[PDB]
C-alpha cells in the first residue's frame, strides 16, 4: 500500500475568547488506510468526552473526520491534536495556537 | 442554482480488525452525507433528517438489499485481487459513483474504482470502456467489457437516474442545501503579519485575497484551508506580512457577493 | 411493483399475427420488460427483451413487442403464428435494483391449423386387450369448431386438440371421448358440441 | 443449461426434502420462485454469488445454501401439504454490478406434492385402443390413442415409441389431464394421447406401437401397509402391433 500520511488541523468553531465557551476542533483529513486512532489534549492529557464525524470519503481516496468537544478556554491552558495511524511510527501530536 | 453533486462511495477492507467494518457505503450530496451502510448493521440508513422524512421504508429496504449485494461482491473482488496479486495483509477496495449538477445546467458523470488508495479502473460513459492500471485491473475489465447492459445501465443511471436524484434532493433538503450564509470577516495583526480571516458561512465554496494598496494583487499570500466549524459553517483565512508604506485591504467573495475591508 | 394480463384466453389462425396485451404500473423510470412462454412442458422459455432506456422496440424475427413506455403498455406481437406458439404467455417486469421479476397473470395462447379440406367424423376404437372398453375420436373437423366438455359426470370429453403428422404435411384437430356406461355410443357422444 | 432435480416428486408429511439446482454458465446471480396452483410466481430466495443467500418477497420455511457457483439447492426440513407447489429456479449473467442488468433464464421446474395420507398415490393404468377401419378406410390414415386412467398425483410423463424408438411428429397429448371424479379434490387423473400414422404404415405387421406412460411415486425410505402394491415410480406400458387385415 502506498499510503497518505494523515493532515491534523486543529481550531476553534468560534473565535477563542477566553471565558466564552467553545468547541475545539480537530481535522485529521488525507489518510490512507482507513484505520486511524484521534485523541484530543488537554495540558497533554486525554480529553475523555469527544464525538468524531463519522468517517468521510475523499474523490482521491483520502478519508477525514472531525473530533470535536465543547470547551471553554483558560488563559492558563494548552489544547493539542494527537493522532496515530500505521504511517506514523510515533504519535503525532499538533498543538493549537492562539 | 449552483454547482450540485450526487456521490455513493464504497470501501472495502480485507481481514478488518475489531472496530472496523468489512465493508461501508456512504452517499453523498455536496459534502452533506444522505445515506449509510455497513457489515455490522447491513442497513442502508438516512444520514439527515430531511432524508429520512421523505422517503417511504420501501427505498430503505430496496436499497440495502442492492447493497447487500455490494458488500459481497466486494468481499469476493478482494480475495481475487489477492489472489492474484499475492497479497497478504488488510487491503482496500473502493468505488466512486456520481453525477454533477452545474449552475448553467449542463452536467458530468463519474464512476471509478481503487485498489489501496490507488486509482485502478477508470469508466468512460462517452466510449463504454473501462481504463485499468495493470494487467489485473485490465484482466478484470474485459469480463466486464463483454456484459453491454451493465455498461449501458451505469451510462443511464449517471447520466439520467443520477440527476433526477440529485433534482429530488436539493429540494427535499432544500433548507440545509440551498441556503446562503454570510461569513464574519475581519482582520487580525501578528515580523509584522496581517490575517483576513472569514467565519461561519455557507456553503462552504469561498473566495479569499489581498489587494496591494486596492490596485494590484499581492504575489506572496499564504491562504488558510475552508475549514468545517462544526455546526454547519465553515470558516477560513488568509495571511500576508514596511511601516506599511502602502495601506492594504482584503477582498472576498461569498454566494455572488464581493466584500472589501480596509486597515 | 405490478403487472396485468387481462386476456385470460386467446386465439389465432396459423400464418395469422395476433397481439397479446400487458400493462405494468410502477414508478422507477430504471426497469426491464420481458416476455417468457409456458408450454404445457411448465418451462419458462424467453421470448424477447426489452429495457426502458431504449425507444427501438425490440424484434426476435417473427416475436416483436409495442413498448409505449408512457402508457406503460407492453405488448407482444407474434407474427405468422405457428403452432409451436401454444403455450401461455407471460408479461414480466423487473427492477434493475430488486430481483423479483414480477409476472403478469397469464394469457393462453391457442393455435389453430389451417385445416385445407374438412372431413369431419367420429370414429370408434376398441382395447388391444378386454376388447370390452372402448373409446371414441371425433377427428379432422374445422379449426372454427369448438368442442363443448361433458355436462354428465360418467362420460370424458377431451379437449381440442391439434397434431401435426409432418409425415404426410398434415395437420388434424381431434377430440376424444370415454365411457364405461352401456347406454353410450360415439355417434351422440359429440352432438352437444 | 441449468439443471433441476427432481423434476417430479411425491412425498409423506414431514420428510426432509431436497430440490437441486445447477447451472454450467458461470453465473453468480441465482433465483428460486414458486408458483402455487394459480397464484402468480413468488421470489422465495436468491443469491448474488457464492455464499450469499437472501430472502425474497415471499416468505418460505426452506433453506437454500451457495458453497460454491454451479448449486443453488433448496431443502425442507418438516415437509407439510401447503408446501405443495412447482418451484422453479433461475440464473442471471451480471457479474460486474450488484445490479440486475440482465435476464433471468429458468430450469424446468419441480412439481411437489406433499401428502398427508400415502395411500390417495395411484400409478397410471395404461391401455392402447386400435384404429378403425371406418378411419382407414375414409382417410388413408389411423390414429392410435393411449389412455392413461386412475392415476394422482398428476406426477406423468407420456411417450409414443414405435419400433424402439420415442416419436414426436404426429402425437397429441392432452396439455392437461382430467379429473375422473370432478366431484371431489383429490380426484384421480386420466390423460389421452394420439398417434397418427398412415393406414399403410399401420397395415405393415412388423410395425410395433408402445405408450409409454413414466410415473413418478414413492420411493424406498418411504412407508407402506396396504394390500395394493406399493405404487412406486415405474414406467406403465401398453402396446399394440400393425395389422394388415
Amino acid at each position: 500500500m502506498i499510503q497518505r500520511t494523515p493532515k491534523i488541523q486543529v481550531y476553534s468553531r468560534h473565535p477563542a475568547e477566553n471565558g466564552k465557551s467553545n468547541f475545539l476542533n480537530c481535522y485529521v483529513s488525507g489518510f490512507h488506510p482507513s484505520d486511524i486512532e484521534v485523541d484530543l489534549l488537554k495540558n497533554g492529557e486525554r480529553i475523555e468526552k469527544v464525538e468524531h464525524s463519522d468517517l468521510s470519503f475523499s474523490k482521491d481516496w483520502s478519508f477525514y473526520l472531525l473530533y470535536y468537544t465543547e470547551f471553554t478556554p483558560t488563559e492558563k491552558d494548552e489544547y493539542a491534536c494527537r493522532v496515530n495511524h500505521v504511517t506514523l511510527s510515533q504519535p503525532k501530536i499538533v498543538k493549537w495556537d492562539r | 442554482m449552483r454547482t450540485h453533486s450526487l456521490r455513493y462511495f464504497h470501501l472495502g477492507v480485507s481481514d478488518p480488525i475489531h472496530g472496523v467494518p468489512e465493508f461501508i457505503s456512504v452517499g453523498y450530496v455536496d459534502s452533506h452525507p444522505i445515506t449509510t451502510y455497513d457489515s455490522v448493521t447491513r442497513q442502508k440508513e438516512p444520514r439527515a433528517p430531511w432524508m429520512a422524512e421523505n422517503l417511504a421504508p420501501d427505498h430503505w429496504e430496496r436499497y440495502t438489499q442492492l447493497l447487500r449485494g455490494w458488500q459481497q461482491m466486494f468481499k469476493v473482488e478482494l480475495k481475487r485481487l489477492q489472489r492474484h496479486y499475492n497479497h497478504s495483509g488488510s487491503h482496500t477496495y473502493q468505488r466512486m459513483i456520481g453525477c454533477e449538477l452545474l449552475e448553467d445546467g449542463s452536467t458530468t458523470g463519474f464512476l471509478q474504482y481503487a485498489y489501496d488508495g490507488q486509482d485502478f479502473l477508470i469508466f468512460n460513459k462517452d466510449t463504454l470502456s473501462w481504463l485499468a492500471v495493470d494487467n489485473v485491473a485490465h484482466t478484470i475489465k474485459q469480463a466486464w467489457e463483454a456484459n453491454q447492459h451493465e455498461l449501458l445501465y451505469q451510462k443511464n443511471w449517471l447520466e439520467e437516474e443520477c440527476i433526477a436524484w440529485l433534482k429530488r434532493f436539493l429540494e427535499y433538503g432544500k433548507d440545509t442545501l440551498q441556503r446562503t450564509e454570510p461569513p464574519l470577516v475581519r482582520v487580525n495583526r501578528k515580523v509584522t503579519a496581517l490575517f483576513c480571516k472569514a467565519h461561519g458561512f455557507y456553503p462552504p465554496e469561498i473566495y479569499m485575497t489581498w489587494m496591494k494598496n486596492g490596485e494590484e494583487i499581492v504575489q506572496e499570500i499564504d491562504y488558510g484551508d475552508i475549514l468545517p466549524s462544526g455546526d454547519g459553517t465553515y470558516q477560513a483565512w488568509a495571511s500576508i506580512e514596511p511601516q506599511s508604506s502602502n495601506l492594504y485591504s482584503c477582498h472576498v467573495e461569498h454566494s455572488g457577493v464581493h466584500m472589501v475591508l480596509q486597515v | 411493483q405490478t403487472v396485468t394480463q387481462s386476456q385470460p384466453e386467446m386465439s389465432v389462425q396459423e400464418a395469422e399475427t395476433v397481439t397479446l396485451s400487458c400493462t405494468y404500473d410502477t414508478s422507477e423510470s430504471d426497469y426491464y420488460l420481458f416476455w417468457y412462454k409456458q408450454p404445457p412442458s411448465r418451462q419458462m422459455i424467453l421470448v424477447i427483451r426489452q429495457e426502458a432506456y431504449k425507444q427501438q422496440n425490440a424484434t426476435e424475427n417473427r416475436f416483436s413487442v409495442n413498448f409505449q413506455k408512457a402508457a406503460k403498455s407492453f405488448s407482444l406481437k407474434i407474427s405468422d403464428s405457428q403452432l409451436g406458439d401454444a403455450a401461455m404467455y407471460f408479461c414480466a417486469y423487473r427492477s434493475a435494483v430488486n430481483a423479483r421479476l414480477m409476472f403478469g397473470d397469464g394469457t393462453q395462447l391457442v393455435v389453430k391449423p389451417n385445416i385445407q379440406n374438412p372431413d369431419p367424423a367420429v370414429y370408434q376404437l376398441r382395447d388391444s386387450k378386454s376388447s370390452d372398453k372402448s373409446v371414441c375420436l371425433f377427428t379432422d373437423f374445422d379449426s372454427q369448431t369448438n368442442v363443448s366438455q361433458s355436462k354428465d359426470s360418467d362420460v370424458y370429453i377431451t379437449d381440442k386438440c391439434v397434431l401435426d403428422m409432418r409425415s404426410m404435411d398434415f395437420k388434424s384437430n381431434s377430440a376424444v371421448a370415454w365411457s364405461n356406461k352401456s347406454d353410450f355410443a360415439c355417434a351422440n357422444a359429440f352432438n352437444n358440441s | 443449461d441449468i439443471y433441476q432435480t427432481p423434476r417430479y416428486l411425491v412425498i409423506g408429511t414431514g420428510k426432509k426434502i431436497t430440490l437441486e439446482c445447477s447451472q454450467t454458465m458461470g453465473h453468480d446471480k441465482m433465483y428460486w420462485y414458486q408458483q402455487d396452483p394459480g397464484m402468480e410466481l413468488h421470489l422465495i430466495h436468491y443469491s448474488y454469488g457464492v455464499n450469499s443467500t437472501e430472502k425474497g418477497d415471499l416468505s418460505s420455511e426452506s433453506t437454500v445454501s451457495r458453497i460454491r457457483t454451479e448449486h443453488f439447492p433448496l431443502t425442507l426440513e418438516s415437509a407439510r401439504p401447503s408446501h405443495t407447489s412447482q418451484y422453479l429456479c433461475a440464473s442471471s449473467e451480471a457479474r460486474g454490478l450488484a445490479e440486475f442488468t440482465d435476464t433471468q433464464y429458468f430450469g424446468p421446474g419441480t412439481r411437489l406434492t406433499v401428502l398427508e395420507d400415502l395411500k390417495n398415490v395411484f400409478p397410471p393404468e395404461v391401455a392402447v385402443f386400435e384404429p378403425s377401419e371406418a378411419e382407414i378406410s375414409h382417410t388413408q390414415k389411423a390414429t392410435l390413442v393411449c389412455l392413461a386412467t386412475g392415476f394422482y398425483p398428476d406426477h406423468v410423463e407420456l411417450s409414443w415409441w414405435v419400433n424402439g424408438k420415442e416419436v414426436h411428429s404426429g402425437v397429441c397429448t392432452d396439455p392437461q389431464p382430467l379429473k375422473e371424479q370432478p366431484a371431489l379434490n383429490d380426484s384421480r387423473y386420466a390423460l389421452s394421447s394420439r398417434l397418427r400414422v398412415s393406414a399403410t404404415f399401420w397395415q405393415d405387421p412388423r410395425n410395433h406401437f408402445r405408450c409409454q406412460v413414466q410415473f413418478y411415486g414413492l420411493s424406498e425410505n418411504d412407508e407402506w401397509t396396504q394390500d395394493r402394491a406399493k405404487p412406486v415410480t415405474q414406467i406403465v406400458s401398453a402396446e399394440a402391433w400393425g395389422r394388415a387385415d
